[PDB]
């Protein structure tokens, strides 16, 4: 039945603008 | 200091090689030695790993890179940093303010430059001897003889022995109007000079007297 089988780059290196 | 910006590049690459993350003040000293050389796409990569490695810039390092956007002129950018030191609570010190003269003086905006020296006097301070230096030539680059003459005597009026440099903007002053008769006067000042030997050597080069290949 139911029991069958089992059941961060990008940041700080923007432009500085 | 010296401005050797390939070492310092090689001493960072060796920091990471070994597993070690720089400290806030090494990454200072090579933001330093980038805007000596006048490389700002580098000194700004360095700026930017700073928060990456999370070495967070100290008052020092927002000096390095005014000072060195200050000799280029770019009064955009250091806007850019003082609009951040408001907001990350730093005061405005002298220091700063003599960059934004700098500043605003190479980029070619005199009457900044000047509402700068006059917005520091309200905000109290204490102008150092660059300060007045730093006015001294905003005046003389926009020919300003009187001016510089009122800005040169207070210099000595307080017994500081002006350096060097305050003795060439003079020169350049009075050079840039033909008053012949002023640069004679000065010159004789730096002729004698017993107290400050680069004085004495500069000026006496300047007439083309150590002209001579002992002499030079």
């Amino acid at each position: 039945g139911t029991g069958f089988n089992k059941g961060d780059i990008l940041f700080y290196h923007r432009e500085f603008c | 200091k010296g401005g050797l910006h390939e070492d310092a590049r090689k001493i960072l690459q060796y920091m990471t090689a070994k597993d070690v993350v720089p400290s806030s003040k090494a990454y200072t000293g090579v933001i330093e030695a980038f805007g000596q050389a006048a490389l700002y796409e580098e000194a700004l990569v360095a700026f930017n790993t700073m928060h990456e490695v999370g070495s967070n810039p100290s008052i020092e390092t927002f000096h390095s890179l005014l000072y060195s956007f200050a000799r280029g002129g770019l009064f955009k950018e250091s806007e850019v940093i003082l609009s951040r030191l408001v907001n990350s609570g730093i005061p405005r010190n002298r220091d700063t303010f003599n960059a934004t003269i700098e500043a605003y003086k190479q980029g070619g905006k005199f009457e900044e430059a000047v509402k700068t020296y006059v917005d520091m006097e309200k905000s109290r301070c204490d102008p150092d001897e660059r300060t007045l230096e730093a006015v001294l030539s905003v005046y003389s680059c926009a020919r300003l003889v009187d001016e510089c003459r009122e800005q040169f005597e207070e210099m000595k009026a307080s017994d500081i022995l002006p350096s060097i440099m305050c003795y060439c903007m003079m020169l350049s002053v009075y050079g840039k109007t033909e008053s012949w008769d002023d640069v004679n006067e000065l010159l004789e000042e730096m002729l004698s000079n017993r107290v400050s030997n680069i004085h004495q050597v500069i000026g006496q080069m300047i007439k083309g007297n150590y002209d001579d290949d002992s002499n030079w």
